[PDB]
RNA sequence: CCGAGCCUGGUGAUAGCUGGUUGUCCAAGAUAGAAUCUUAGUUCAACUUUAAAUUUGCCCACAGAACCCAAAUCCCCUUGUAAAUUUAACUGUUAGUCCAAAGAGGAACAGCUCUUUGGACACUAGGAAAAAACCUUGUAGAGAGAGUAAAAAAUUUAACA
């Protein structure tokens, strides 16, 4: 006795969830810190025209750095030392 | 299901929390307006 | 009804939080809510809702 | 259906009571936002999560600095609900080259240029 | 696995820390081969490092047999009589050095689960809790509902 | 400390005989305190493996009182095991037939549902009246207080309290009472 | 360590509980009057820099 | 992580200290110190000059092999690995207090 | 616990965040010698240094952009002066 | 020696008698034993606390299964604190 | 053991169908559709993968995008960021479930069916009772350290001159 049809949380009839002062407090907290965010997002410092073309140089140079990092691609160098170090497996005392 | 239904369509839990937060809190004085005034 | 929605002590209102999308509730909600703030749910009507 | 949520500009118009409450002077406004991610970028749309990732807030509870300009304001207005904001406050002026190492943040948005690590 | 493997309480041998500390690694015994590519690291180790190791640690004694071995071994005998064997087969000189050093630093007793990371012979001061610590007494020591 | 090992261990893990008078108290609160004191949670040396429980005694279980209409609304239900053996009895008839059953069932529900529940319930002791056998009113320690304080009746309110309490209104003389 | 002291050093734990209770009473006095009063003696805090 | 210690007692640390065996060490951070009849609480920690906690290092030892397996059913997801973290064993030699207070 | 109180007082919500309980050295030689820094404190100092450097860079870029705007506007004024002079 | 307590290393008999002799030598009254607290006197696990009081002055108190074990253990405690071998004593310096 | 015998051989018949598919460790990775005697499949596309060449790629700011009879979208220099396009080579997925929203069908029935925008699942973890799809939360270890996230339903009801 006391069951509900089908799955518990979906369909035309489901288990009725209810709210608690716990969750209400939590979400009022979220939205009041969101209102503080609204306030601090207001009152900007500069305008579009003031902030238009100041960081273009930095963006450009960073992008050329990325370009150089991508272009600088080769196999690594090969060395006679790395080749002949393998002979040292048959080392033995006289 | 559909939006418009004969029955009251059970809503999302966040929506129900929102509706539980938003109500008409009537402005009441600290003193009842009959006994004192 | 209008003096109630003017005198409500609750600082938070459906219309405010929905127009602002303060918690991503635009997911759960409809576009119609933005006019049918709280009073309506499908066809029904909650006059006590504000 | 669910799409981008355009916000009216009237929301971003601080009132006098909001000014005297939050302590933010509109004249001589702050320059830098300390931003911190609170909620999970999961269960959120792809544009929200990629905005978070481009701002550099993939890591939670790690304050990250941005400017106060409209081009950034747009992004963190799209992702308000995932973050908390504060302005940057410093009494000791910008950190000089000698005090690059002895810097420290505070929960109050303050950034102290010198950190003696010893009480009064 | 903990329930499969045995356990022990944390403890030091013969109370080594209080008085003069002693390097509790008594003896080492290397078994290396003249030939064998596996023993090349061990051979270079006994060539160059082991001298410095002995100069640094006099309390320990080292033996080297230098006989044919397909796998070079290192044995460590401790004060308790604990034997600790390791195979240095195909091992680098730096890794051999780290192994020998961690053996010198290790104590002569098994590595198994430790129930608790501490050990206090005198754990209690002010007297440990008993039921009658934090409750008062009665006039003439009278039980509840007692006339005389 | 300066106590020997075995005696100190004994004194630490010893059992204690608590006593309670259930004269007009709620079986719920009584059972909560009894359950914690039977687990041994009140002992800072508690661990489920170490049976640090304590013996507890209740008296005047007959003269207990619910909060609300529990006496008739509450139902204790049990199935004998046979068809039609589903029996339901109000707290009223259940108390009239056995005044201890209410408190013991409340404590049995309060306790954890492990195999130590039965042992702790055995260590528990209950008495309908203020009468106790010699041994188990002798080997006691102390009586912990009650959960609720009972209010006074007009039979108990002394005269000076009534005089201190001010009269609130003046009746008209022309009225019957 | 709180539990360890509750077991093996009950007197120190009683001292700590007494301190906590005194701080509660100071906080209650503050709830009555927030400012306009001398701050509590133990409620006072140490600031580092 | 916190501990409560006395003299002639051992302590285990689940990391390396870079201190050879047998060396001594002065521990600074103390949240309190207590005797039979009194204690000294910090705000948060005590003064340097008041206390002096000295310990000796006795052993560096590799932990027993701790196994880490991840398995998921009906997905052919199985992966094991073994970890051995170092430990440093210390013994608290002496605890003393200064008259300054 | 007490995170809100610590924040109201200005301290970290989690005491492990910053302060003398974590930033100070955990051990030193009995001879009185200073111990080597721990990796945690080292990386914290490094990231704080990068943080301050970034703050300085951002502020300098903002100031330079504002000054460039002001210069462009006063040049606009000067060139209108030139226009009506011609 | 630091690990083992003293009565583990030094066996004795009639500790109460040795205590009485010591106190007589120290010129104080012969103390009397009195159970301070008790629990489960009737059940199989009796517990008693016996304190030794001289001239209405307590030197030591000890727990015990029975009154005899409690009083002998209390005499042991008194001997410990008299001879200065309490577990809470100054450890051996170096 | 005859809708047409048994044996051998072709024959390792063929099977878009079912089952099965052997040591360890790491990383990236579920994704629009068209055609098909085609819908239990395959080919192309899309997504995904590897190595290389190059530079623009993503969010986007004013302006800009129809007469007929809404939420948003396209384009987009800035800005914050670091990805993107192309070249060489295959594979696999191409039988999809729930929630919210705009709708169509049906009974304004379905855990129903069909398109679109988004999220989750098909990957670990905490809660809601156990629970796929709901709410918090992601990048991986040891701790006998700590601060937090979502997280527990409230209701009692009718006198009358
Ligand atoms: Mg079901
Ligand atoms: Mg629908
Ligand atoms: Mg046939
Ligand atoms: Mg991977
Ligand atoms: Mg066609
Ligand atoms: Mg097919
Ligand atoms: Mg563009
Ligand atoms: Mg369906
Ligand atoms: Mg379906
Ligand atoms: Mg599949
Ligand atoms: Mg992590
Ligand atoms: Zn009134």
């Amino acid at each position: 006795r006391g069951r509900i049809p089908g799955r518990q949380w979906i369909g035309k009839h489901r288990r009725p969830r209810f709210v608690s002062l716990r969750a209400k407090q939590n979400m009022i907290r979220r939205l009041e810190i969101e209102a503080e965010n609204h306030y601090w997002l207001s009152m900007p410092y500069m305008t579009r025209e003031q902030e238009r073309g100041h960081a273009a140089v930095r963006r450009r140079e960073a992008f050329e750095a990325i370009k150089a990092a991508a272009t600088s691609k080769f196999p690594p160098h090969r060395f006679i030392a790395d080749q002949l170090d393998h002979l040292n497996v048959t080392k033995k005392w006289s | 299901s559909k939006a418009v239904t004969r029955h009251r369509r059970v809503m999302h839990f966040q929506r129900q929390k929102l509706m539980a937060v938003t109500e008409y809190i009537p402005p009441k004085p600290a003193i009842h307006p009959s006994c004192l005034p | 009804q209008e003096e109630r929605e003017r005198n409500n002590q609750n600082p938070w209102t459906f219309e405010r939080i929905a127009t602002a999308n303060m918690l991503g509730i635009r997911k759960v909600l409809s576009p119609y809510d933005l006019t049918h703030k709280g009073k309506y749910w499908g066809k029904f009507y909650m006059p006590k809702r504000v | 259906k669910f799409t981008r949520s355009r916000i009216p500009e009237k929301v971003f118009q601080a009132s006098p009571e909001d000014h005297e409450k939050y302590g933010g002077d509109p004249q001589n406004p702050h320059k830098l936002h300390i931003v911190t991610r609170i909620k999970s970028t999961r269960r959120r749309p792809y544009w929200e999560k990629d905005i978070i990732k481009m701002l550099g807030l993939e890591k939670a509870h790690t304050p990250q600095v941005h400017k106060n300009i409209p081009s950034v304001n747009a992004k963190l207005k799209v992702v308000k609900h995932l973050i908390r904001i504060k302005p940057l406050k410093l009494p000791q002026g910008l950190p000089a080259e000698e005090n690059m190492s002895n810097t420290c943040l505070k929960s109050t948005g303050e950034l102290v240029v010198q950190w003696h690590l010893k009480p009064v | 696995t903990a329930r499969g493997t045995p356990s022990r309480f944390l403890a030091s041998v013969l109370h080594n820390g209080l008085g003069r500390y002693v390097q509790q690694l008594q003896r080492l015994s290397f078994s290396v081969s003249r030939d064998g590519a596996s023993s090349r690291g061990a051979r270079e180790f006994v060539e160059r490092e082991v001298i410095d190791f002995a100069r640094r640690n006099p309390g320990v004694v080292i033996y080297v047999n230098s006989r044919p071995c397909c796998v070079p071994r290192v044995v460590a005998e401790y004060l308790n009589g604990a034997v600790r064997e390791e195979s240095i087969h195909c091992k680098s000189v730096e890794e051999i050095s780290t192994l020998v050093q961690k053996l010198a630093d290790q104590s002569g007793l098994d590595v198994i689960r430790i129930r608790k990371p501490f050990h206090t012979d005198n754990p209690s001061i002010q007297g440990q809790w008993h039921p009658f610590t934090n409750k008062p007494t009665t006039f003439r020591g009278l039980r509840p509902r007692e006339v005389q | 400390s300066s106590f020997s090992r075995a005696p100190q261990q004994w004194a630490t893990f010893a059992r204690i005989w608590y006593l309670l008078d259930g004269k007009m108290q709620p079986p719920g609160k009584l059972a909560a305190m009894a359950s914690i004191r039977l687990q041994g949670l009140h002992k800072p040396v508690y661990h489920a493996l170490s049976d640090c429980g304590d013996h507890v005694v209740i008296m005047n279980t007959r003269h207990i009182a619910f909060s609300g209409n529990k006496w008739e609304q509450k139902v204790y239900s049990s199935h004998t095991g046979y068809p039609g053996g589903f029996r339901q009895v109000t707290a009223a008839q259940l108390h009239l037939r056995d005044p201890v059953a209410i408190v013991k069932l409340a404590i049995y529900g309060m306790l954890p549902k492990n195999l130590h529940r039965r042992t702790m319930m055995e260590r528990l002791h209950l008495f309908p009246d203020e009468y106790i056998p010699e041994d188990i009113l002798k080997n006691l320690v102390e009586e912990l207080p009650q959960p609720r304080k009972i209010p006074k009746r007009l039979d108990e309110y002394t005269q000076e309290e009534i005089d201190a309490f001010p009269r609130l209104w003046t009746p008209p003389e022309d009225y019957r009472l | 360590v709180l539990a360890d002291l509750a077991i093996y050093e009950p007197k120190t734990f009683k001292s700590l509980a007494a301190l906590a209770s005194r701080r509660r009473h100071e906080g209650f006095a503050a709830a009555l009057g927030d400012g306009k009063e001398p701050e509590g003696i133990f409620s006072r805090v140490v600031q580092y820099h | 992580r916190q501990w409560k210690v006395t003299s002639e007692d051992l302590i285990l640390i689940g990391n390396e200290l870079d201190l050879a065996c047998g060396e001594r060490i002065r521990l600074e951070k103390v949240l309190l110190v207590g005797a039979d009849n009194f204690t000294l609480l910090g705000k948060p920690l005590l003064g340097k000059d008041l206390v002096r906690v000295e310990a000796t290092v006795i052993e560096k030892t590799e932990s027993w092999p701790r196994i880490i397996m991840r398995f998921r059913k009906r997905k052919n997801f199985k992966k094991k690995r073994i970890v051995t973290t170092p430990q440093t064993v210390l013994r608290i030699n002496s605890i003393e207090i200064a008259p300054c207070l | 616990a007490g995170g809100q109180w610590r924040l109201q007082q200005g301290l970290a919500a989690n005491p492990s965040g910053y302060g003398p309980l974590t930033e100070l050295p955990d051990w030193s030689y009995a001879d009185g010698r200073p111990a080597p820094p721990m990796k945690g404190q080292l990386r914290r100092k490094a990231e704080r240094e990068t943080f301050a450097r970034r703050v300085v860079l951002l502020s300098q870029e903002m100031d330079a952009g504002l000054q460039a705007w002001q210069l462009r506007q006063q040049k606009l004024q000067e060139e209108q002066r030139k226009q009506e002079n011609a | 020696m630091t690990g083992k307590e003293l009565f583990e290393m030094w066996k004795i008999i009639n500790p109460m008698g040795l205590l009485v002799e010591e106190l007589k030598k120290r010129n104080v009254s012969a103390p009397e034993s009195r159970l301070t607290r008790q629990s489960g006197g009737t059940t199989a696990l009796p517990l008693y606390f016996v304190g030794l009081y001289c001239d209405k002055k307590l030197i030591a108190e000890g727990p015990g299964e029975t009154v005899l074990v409690a009083e002998e253990e209390a005499a042991r405690v008194a001997l410990r604190k008299l001879y200065g071998f309490t577990e809470n004593r100054r450890p051996w310096n170096y």
